Parts: C-alpha cells; structure tokens; sequence
C-alpha cells in the first residue's frame, strides 16, 4: 500500500496473510473455513495466517491454519487476469474473534464514489521497495467504468474495477494481491493489479467480487 | 500492467507476464 496508513492492530479482522514461507498475497476471512483472495495467488501449498499486525513478530494471538484446498476459479486467465478470484479452504476452521472475523460478500455492486478501505502488507513505494512488517490501510474510492476502461484501455472487463486516485499518490501494490477492498462492510474488491504503483492515472484493478457471489457460495458447499 | 503478487526475483522468468525482476528483487511493472 503505497500512500496510506499503518493499520490500528487488527483494526482489519478479516484481512489474511498468505504464507509460502513469507507472506506474498492477502486475502479475505468470509466464513471461518474459506478465505477468498485472487487466482493468480495460486501456490499448490499455503499457509494462511489469520489476526495478523506484524507478520514479522508472533504477538500470540495469531492462527496459523495450511490451505487443505485451493480452488482457482475455473475461467481464470492468466493473460488478461480476467476472474481473478480464489478460494482457500482451511485445513481446521477459525476460531473466529475480535481480531479474526469475517467480512460480508457483497450484496450488491459497488456504486461510483463509494468510499472504501484498502490493506496489506505490499509494497510502501512506487518506486523502490519497502515492505511494512505492519498492516497498511488506505481509504479510497471506487471509480467509474469509463474512466477505469479509459485507464487501461482496452484491459478491463466486466469482472474488474478501479479503485483509487486518477492522480497517482495512493494505492495497493506487489504484496497486496489477494487482499480486500471493503466498502460499507461488503467485501467489493480483491486487489489484482496495474501498472505500478500509485502512478497517475493508473488506478488499482481489483476483481469485482460482487460477479462472484453465486461462484464462491456454491464452491464452499461443494468442498 | 502486474499482478500485485510479491515474487523474489533473480530475472524476469522468474515473475509474471507483464512484470520484470525489479532492482531490489522483486517482480514489479517496467
Ligand atoms: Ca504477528
């Protein structure tokens, strides 16, 4: 999150670290057996780890749980990373609390201008590296189609959403991949990519999860 | 544009398409 702010510790409950031995992606709590993150996270083996702050020091209320299944969704594409949406089963389900709970899935699409909270553990600069130990938060909202397609032109299908500032400054970036984008307590996004970081008028891509509730419930209630 | 995925990088193989391996080692855009 390059641009916003340290998180409160466990300020974001449903926010995950994905772990093949460091953490590389985020990802979402949305019942206390499945996490919800994007595709092109996919790893054969993860460990997810839950009521994170520092993911550099064990505080000793974390949960470590290994993924038991990984479910990459079935039209993902790795080219244009359209459906860019996957489900991690945990080997034992959460226990879940005030620093470990679950955000809703969308009830409905996200409107323009719809404020929303942004976090992870990626990268701080858009140019160069610096990777927090802590949580980072940024507020930002989402755009409107056409100035999303006018960003990438010729890049963004129906399946995505930019979130974030036509003027560069603040967004997500490597290492936030998988993570949430919450607006009004609904699960809208899960960060995918751009170009870069934080550049002008190259907003974040974000799965637009609201086009994948009928995937995600009926995937849970099959493995 | 690149996936936000973190990937420790030797050369550009090593990361997704549309990313390079950066010059601290990590896969990022161009
Ligand atoms: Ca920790």
């Amino acid at each position: 999150i390059v641009g916003g702010y340290t998180c409160a510790a466990n300020s974001i409950p449903y926010q995950v670290s994905l772990n093949s031995g460091s953490h590389f992606c985020g990802g979402s709590l949305i019942n206390s057996q499945w996490v919800v993150s994007a595709a092109h996270c996919y790893k054969s083996r993860i460990q997810v780890r839950l009521g994170e702050h520092n993911i550099d020091v064990l505080e000793g209320n974390e949960q470590f749980i290994n993924a038991a299944k990984i479910i990459t969704h079935p039209n993902f594409n790795g080219n244009t990373l359209d459906n860019d949406i996957m489900l991690i089963k945990l080997s034992s389900p959460a226990t879940l609390n005030s620093r470990v709970a679950t955000v809703s899935l969308p009830r409905s699409c996200a409107a323009a201008g719809t404020e929303c909270l942004i976090s992870g553990w990626g990268n701080t600069k858009s140019s160069g590296s610096s990777y927090p130990s802590l949580l980072q938060c940024l507020k930002a909202p989402v755009l409107s189609d056409s100035s999303c397609k006018s960003s990438y032109p010729g890049q963004i299908t129906g399946n995505m959403i930019c979130v974030g500032f036509l003027e560069g400054g603040k967004d997500s970036c490597q290492g936030d991949s998988g993570g949430p984008v919450v607006c009004n307590g609904q699960l809208q996004g899960i960060v995918s990519w751009g170009y870069g970081c934080a550049q002008k008028n190259k907003p974040g891509v974000y799965t637009k999860v609201c086009n994948y509730v009928n995937w995600i419930q009926q995937t849970i209630a099959a493995n | 544009g690149c996936p936000r995925i973190l990937i420790r990088c030797k050369q550009d193989s090593d990361c997704l398409a549309g990313c390079v391996c950066g010059p601290n080692g990590f896969c990022g855009s161009p």
